[PDB]
């Protein structure tokens, strides 16, 4: 019963996937064979169970190269999964979404829809997807998209939640990201209840200055990304004192189809060096409104807030929550949009965030993820179409795309959704009429 | 009209419901076993109206226990008087209803619906006179009152005879679950105007109120809020429950509170207000007390319309002069918020056991026109969201109509007229 | 001395009188069957009687209502998964048509090439 | 031998009756077991007997529900009738005239007519029935006025006399019971032959005046009562002269059918906690409205009938002597100025554990007098309060009752004040 | 994509495609038997891009050469790696192209093209992945420009989704082998334009100058042009040859690096630059203006004279990540008007641990500039100043050619040189 799939595209959507499954791992007690020596039950929603004690991730990778799901194949976590669940192309779509979408992904789509409604068909009430992909990725962007739509047609309305990772100068881009980032987001926007983007720019910054990692690799950028993630899924895998299914998370947080797209804030994040009392929730909560600990870089300050959903963990009783909310609710520079009487949900988990061995993070007795659909996130998505605007205004690099049997048209109703989108975060903010 | 059937929906239903159970249990001399253990006969005479007798002499609580998570019905199995209950009365879903009232009234409630009623079934058929039933829930959720106005509707189905009573919790931004909560009561206001006999008010609003402003306390808890809500309970359900005065069922209440078949919506109010750890206090303190709008657990104040009816229960060794006495006084000195053409419209009854904790107590049960003011609250809350259709696609997603919330609002605005109108009505 | 007192009776556990003080100031001269009742308590319970079948079937009309919205429901999923897959097929079908059509002017481009450089090798011999 | 049948409908009913037959059975000597240890014959008109020497009440106990005749069934007097004249239902009226009259009452009225019948078939002259019952009750309104006119069908003349107790604020009343009060007179008036109504706000403040009970309890109120009750009709039970027969109530006190409502004062009522007092005195208090069973005030009406009923140490010469006195209270022209007495050589007897004194004299005037008519212009004002808003009104409606019957019932009652207007003045 | 397979055409082609080979032989540990005998894992984890395993584990250059002349491939075969090469994968004519594009492309090329594509395809079917091939010529003579063209014409057509990809040799009179340069490089810069997804263009008269006024050699050899030939192609190919943070294959090169499908001429630049006599460290700031100053560049463009479409730039040998990224920042902020700004992040830079043989550090660079239309040009006031007189012409007609397709090719190198004036003078505005 309420089971969640989870499916990883790309290089990115893989390799946080690996970070997200060790973690789980380390909270439930699962070691990487899939055994668990032993109570709570509710870790059956990320995980199957042999006849054998094995617990398997419900999980699929799906990469149209080999080499990064191939390290999985070799790697500590090798045994964790069964080789059908680990699926691999021979060619990757070289940073094209026409060519992840079409011309490659194609070829193996139906091989992945496979695996999924193997995976589906062990659920007894399956709550959703969760999908882990790039912006930027040739993969991440045309094979998700494509999956997307096809998920819509053997699932109808089932939830599908994203965890999309969007592009930053300063770790790893290629040139034509822009153009496969607003494709994806115009393809999949109708297929997706909810997405939450994770600047890349903003976890750079983060383990810059708040871990004191002078040139952050990719393993420290997807730990600190795993911590934001098992707080968004702790809800699912733990029963904890306040609880909050993948329903109740959409319902609390997307007031519209379209403005599906949440802000999440993490705090503490405390580097392992560090030596220093423990934070209250009062001062945990206070964190979430300060935008160094954003995952996205926009100013909420400047926007209007429409849900607030806090999800603590570890040492947290109601009483203090809401003594720590009351005071945000008479903070007059934390303004609501005016349709809203009460934009607040809660969730509490009993577990405290999971240190894993040789990471980065210090050991906290209390944290909190707040997940906030503002109308700043608006910012990302402007940021992104200027970049788009500067080369489609002389049609660089389209040719690529349409050699792989695109259309210029595509490009242009791709952006003319993206200019709606913005003006829909311009209308949902404008004060109501009488 | 001896047996009442209790039932307890969604998560603020059970805590109340067994909230309930623990204090009743406890003034019936009723331990977690079921064995009685008491000194009174007074406590066994109408101990019939809420349990069953068993095997061994024991005395099990006639509830059925609901909810479409699974999470709640663990709670209070664990919760002190947990083991109380009969095991197969508990009827819950795997599912939950997720804060949305289309999903607890037309979806996954629908699917669980079937199995509750057979269960009611179970219950009913083995009382020798049935008066009716009883049902615990909030308004701003998915199960209790999505889910629990389709109980009601189905009860009213295959019940139509019986009294429909219900302890309904009203939703406010001071202590909220969900952003939908104002659609959610929206609807269920809908439903309790046509298909309840009489309804207690119980708001959020107001019992946050009392919490912070008299008891001082900073941050209330739910367990702050229920210690209010179980002494309510605990009160209104004393003629019910004990003997002496008047042999008190559900249908002669109903007739003797609700003059205008829609206006069964009733303003709790008791006294002394305490807190969970917290004298002596008079009559003329408690008569006092108790009509002052500070004690009221509805957020409307009572010199604002008129009371149409009100029923004060006096708990505790007292005066019945000095009762008798206070209460005329009340009503002679403030004569302007009293009906004039209902005569003799306010009565007394007054039990010598007194409920824990306190040697006095005194419940209040006012069918006042001022009730108008939380109806007008949760539609203002109500008209902020709808306007702008923000989260209307989770209720259309499950099938409902926009013409369905425009309805229900259309109701809600109706009911208010109502109150309005008896309140300007004069004598000829 | 003004009342006239008149015995009426007398028996073993009392006695009886009356007692007039002035006589009158004016001297002078100052079956429903069991049908009809029947009639009226079987008027009463068809009326009770009509008002609790009008009841029932404002009840049946809310769960033929619950059954609409179940439909609905199902309905409304049924159409967003024909449109996606429509949609879909059409957008591959595009694809395909301007794949296919792209590469074909492609080699169409390189087949005039080779018909050019049979010409060449013509020319060359038409000039010996 | 001219047989009586007692009839006791609802609480209120079944409640006197039990006061009523306890003092019966004290004044002949009869135990609660039925023995008679042991000359006057006449107590066979309220007891017939069995082959095994047990006195038996000709009467019937019925209720809409068991509680109360349940009392009856384990209580003292549970030997001294049998089973099938104590007839109880499941559930009750609800303070409900048409659902006592309407729905409920249709259920039960023949069987109650069977063991009625029953009794009379142990009759070798029935003279009539005496009817115990409440006017605000949903039973003692609604299914005795049911009662009374099926026993019109089924004894056609045979006098029915009532005992119907009247409403009092003070005296544990419902909203409602102004219409129930209503509608029961409506039905009643055409089928009763002799009304005796008490007023339950006289009876309370005779107990706190004269017997200095500050809050009494129907125990209280009944004990007194059973004294005027049985005093009215120790005339049918011991050997008398006056009041011989049913028939001589309507001949003595009702010149005109429908103003048929005697008032009934009663001296002396003293407290158990002095010396005797004279004819002269008692009967001096018997034109002081603090010792009537209605309130009014005679002293501003018309009499059209006086009786005296003398109990105990009393002799002619001195009641005339009183009489005397007394001429030097307006009769209407029609009427001669004067009084038919009687004396019964049995002094009153008193219930041990009793709050009332023994005495050595006691009287009891029954009065037709015009000042009655007070007493439903009360009633008749409430019933106008409540009807020009049609408050409690659906209650009725939905048991099956129409609304034109209220207004039809308020019609005749607007018709009998009239007539009580008419006959006090002047004839031509 | 992994599998690359190399074709060598005509002497300067089989010239700088073996000491390709050579070079980056040694920086596989790999000996002129095949056999690895090298330290580093790093060495062998791609190796299947340029090379087969054969029995006894011995690596065999996936390389076909090519000729029309039988002289050029017998000394490949007896020079230092001659052995390594699969001696069926050779592929040669006995009468030669005579320094004639029509020759090479028309005649007695079309009569050796059809053994060259079986081998080819041969190559190709025991590809695991075959990502795409990379050709080795000159444009200025008559195999390698003629033959080499209609060779990359027949392999679109034959594997049109794969990549094609030239190291292409542009003719200068300061080096010059005939005087109808201009007309085999402009007959062949036509087919290029069309039919090649990119093209490094390794200038002649750059090298010359390289040779002559950096390194003060008075008389430049082709061993000396060469060496910075060979120097060059190990670092534009160091992406694809070694594992690193960047999995580079040729066609996400192609996509980051051409935003117009006939814009596909890259410049190529290196640091330091070094005579054959090899010796002594330069640091990573001056690595970085090395790289961008004209001097370093392998086409006779001033990078100063047009803006930069794309650049990526590759560093070898252990340096600091972070001192990278502070000067290629550093490079990008002083020099902001040379980058065209209606591309977003042009400048893309990788690291490889490993350094080339003989230096500690280098840097290669790959720009695709808007400049190199001065080569162009140049090639074209060449052209023309010999077809307005038609010099040398009866060479071409004489093999059935058509002075038409002589107008045609001259438009066509026209038109490209105006399209790379368009994006110079683009504005974002
Ligand atoms: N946070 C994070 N970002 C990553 C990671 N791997 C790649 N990215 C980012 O994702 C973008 C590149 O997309 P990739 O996921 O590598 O591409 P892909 O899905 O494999 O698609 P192909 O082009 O077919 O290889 C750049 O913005 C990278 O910085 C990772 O492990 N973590
Ligand atoms: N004097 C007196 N009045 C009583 C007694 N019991 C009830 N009443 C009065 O009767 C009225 C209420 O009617 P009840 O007799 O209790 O009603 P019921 O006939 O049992 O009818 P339902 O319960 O409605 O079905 C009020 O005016 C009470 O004060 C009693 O024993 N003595
Ligand atoms: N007074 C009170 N209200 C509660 C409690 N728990 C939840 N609520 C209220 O109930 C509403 C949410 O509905 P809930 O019963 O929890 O959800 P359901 O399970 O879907 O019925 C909100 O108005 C809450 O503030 C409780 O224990 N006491
Ligand atoms: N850098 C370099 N250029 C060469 C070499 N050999 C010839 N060239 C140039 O290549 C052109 C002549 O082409 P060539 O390869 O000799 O003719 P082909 O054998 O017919 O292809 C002229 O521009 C020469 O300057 C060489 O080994 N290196
Ligand atoms: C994703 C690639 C692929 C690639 C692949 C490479 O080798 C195949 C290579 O080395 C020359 C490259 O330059 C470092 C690159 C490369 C080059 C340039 C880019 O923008 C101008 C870019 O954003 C990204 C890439
Ligand atoms: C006869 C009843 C029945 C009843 C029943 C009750 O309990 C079920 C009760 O307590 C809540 C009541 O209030 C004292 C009552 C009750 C309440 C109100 C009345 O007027 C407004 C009234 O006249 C009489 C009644
Ligand atoms: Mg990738
Ligand atoms: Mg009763």
């Amino acid at each position: 019963m309420r089971e969640c799939i989870s499916i990883h595209v790309g290089q990115a959507g893989v390799q946080i996937g690996n970070a997200c499954w060790e973690l789980y791992c380390l909270e439930h007690g699962i070691q990487p064979d899939g055994q668990m020596p032993s109570g709570d039950d509710s870790f059956n929603t990320f995980f199957s169970e042999t006849g054998a004690g094995k617990h398997v991730p419900r999980a699929v990778f799906v990469d149209l190269e080999p080499t990064v799901i191939d390290e999985v194949r070799t790697g500590t976590y090798r045994q964790l999964f069964h080789p059908e669940q680990l699926i691999t192309g021979k060619e990757d779509a070289a940073n094209n979404y026409a060519r992840g979408h079409y011309t490659i992904g194609k070829e193996i789509i139906d091989l992945v829809l496979d695996r999924i409604r193997k995976l589906a068909d062990q659920c007894t009430g399956l709550q959703g997807f969760l999908v882990f992909h790039s912006f930027g990725g040739g993969t991440g962007s045309g094979f998700t998209s494509l999956l997307m739509e096809r998920l819509s047609v053997d699932y109808g309305k089932k939830s599908k939640l994203e965890f999309s990772i969007y592009p930053a100068p300063q770790v790893s881009t290629a040139v034509v990201e822009p153009y496969n980032s607003i494709l994806t987001t115009h393809t999949t926007l109708e297929h997706s209840d909810c997405a939450f983007m994770v600047d890349n720019e903003a976890i750079y910054d983060i383990c810059r200055r708040n871990l004191d990692i002078e040139r952050p690799t990719y393993t420290n950028l997807n730990r600190l990304i795993s911590q934001i993630v098992s707080s968004i899924t702790a809800s699912l895998r733990f029963d904890g004192a306040l609880n909050v299914d993948l329903t109740e998370f959409q319902t609390n947080l997307v007031p519209y189809p379209r403005i599906h797209f949440p802000l999440a804030t993490y705090a503490p994040v405390i580097s392992a060096e560090k030596a220093h009392e423990q934070l209250s929730v009062a001062e945990i909560t206070n964190a979430c409104f300060e935008p160094a600990n954003q995952m996205v870089k926009c100013d909420p300050r400047h926007g209007k807030y429409m849900a607030c959903c806090l999800l603590y963990r570890g040492d947290v009783v109601p009483k203090d929550v809401n003594a720590a909310i009351a005071t945000i609710k008479t903070k007059r520079s934390i303004q609501f949009v005016d349709w809203c009487p009460t934009g607040f949900k809660v969730g509490i988990n009993y577990q405290p965030p999971t240190v894993v061995p040789g990471g980065d993070l210090a050991k906290v007795q209390r944290a909190v993820c707040m997940l906030s659909n503002t109308t700043a996130i608006a910012e990302a998505w402007a940021r992104l179409d200027h970049k788009f605007d500067l080369m489609y205004a002389k049609r660089a690099f389209v040719h690529w795309y349409v050699g792989e049997g695109m259309e210029e048209g595509e490009f242009s109703e791709a952006r003319e959704d993206m200019a709606a989108l913005e003006k829909d975060y311009e209308e949902v903010g404008v004060d109501s009429v009488e | 009209m001896r047996e009442i059937v209790h039932i307890q929906a969604g998560q603020c239903g059970n805590q109340i419901g067994a909230k309930f159970w623990e204090v009743i249990s406890d003034e019936h001399g009723i331990d977690p076993t079921g064995s009685y253990h008491g000194d009174s006969d007074l406590q066994l005479e109408r101990i019939n109206v809420y349990y069953n007798e068993a095997t061994g002499n024991k005395y099990v609580p006639r509830a059925i226990l609901v909810d479409l998570e699974p999470g709640t019905m663990d709670s209070v199995r664990s919760g002190p008087f947990g083991q109380i209950f009969r095991p197969d009365n508990f009827v819950f879903g795997q599912s939950g209803a997720g804060n949305n009232w289309a999903k607890g009234h037309y979806t996954e409630g629908a699917e669980l619906v079937d199995s509750v009623l057979d269960v009611v079934r179970k219950e009913s058929e083995s009382c020798d006179c049935l008066q009716g039933f009883q049902l615990t829930h909030s308004l701003g959720g998915g199960t209790g009152s999505g889910m629990g106005t389709l109980l009601i509707s189905k009860i009213r189905e295959e019940y139509p005879d019986r009294i429909m009573n219900t302890f309904s919790v009203m939703p406010s931004p001071k202590v909220s679950d969900t952003v939908v909560e104002p659609y959610n009561a929206t609807l269920s206001v809908h439903q309790l105007v046509e298909n309840t006999d009489e309804t207690y008010c119980i708001d959020n609003e107001a019992l946050y109120d009392i919490c912070f402003r008299t008891l001082k306390l900073t941050t209330p808890t739910y367990g702050d809020l229920n210690h209010l809500v179980s002494a309510t309970m605990s009160g209104v359900t004393t003629c019910l429950r004990f003997p002496g005065q008047l042999n008190a069922d559900l249908r002669k209440l109903a007739v003797n509170m609700v003059p205008f078949p829609r206006l069964h919506f009733f303003m709790p109010g008791f006294a002394p207000l305490t807190s969970r750890g917290s004298r002596a206090l008079t009559v003329p303190e408690l008569t006092q007390q108790m009509f002052d709008s500070k004690n009221m657990m509805a957020a409307c104040d009572p010199r604002h319309g008129r009371y149409l009816t009100v029923a004060a229960i006096f708990r505790g060794r007292m005066s019945m002069k000095e009762v008798d006495e206070q209460m005329l006084n009340v009503q002679n000195k403030n004569s302007s918020y009293f009906v004039e053409w209902i005569p003799n419209n306010v009565k007394t009854a007054v039990c010598d056991i007194p409920p824990r904790g306190l040697k006095m107590s005194a419940t209040f049960i006012g069918n006042s026109t001022a009730i108008q003011e939380l109806f007008k609250r949760i539609s203002e809350q109500f008209t902020a969201m709808f306007r702008r259709k923000a989260f209307l696609h989770w209720y259309t997603g499950e099938g409902m109509d926009e013409m369905e919330f425009t309805e229900a609002e259309s109701n809600m605005n109706d009911l208010v007229s109502e109150y309005q109108q008896y309140q300007d009505a004069t004598a000829d | 001395a003004d009342m006239e007192v008149i015995e009426l009776n007398k028996a073993t556990s009392g006695q009886s009188w009356e007692v007039i003080l002035k006589p009158p100031s004016f001297d002078g001269v100052p079956d429903p069957s069991l049908e009809e009742i029947q009639k009226k308590l079987e008027a009463a319970e068809e009326r009770r009687k009509y008002q609790e079948a009008e009841l029932l079937k404002h009840l049946a009309e809310k769960r033929e209502h619950e059954r609409e919205v179940i439909q609905k429901a199902i309905e409304e999923n049924n159409n967003f998964i024909k449109m996606a897959k429509e949609k879909l097929a059409q957008k591959m079908e595009s694809n395909k048509e301007n794949r296919e059509a792209h590469l074909a002017a492609m080699l169409e481009r390189l087949q005039e090439k080779d018909k050019h450089a049979e010409e060449v090798r013509k020319n060359k011999e038409l000039k010996e």
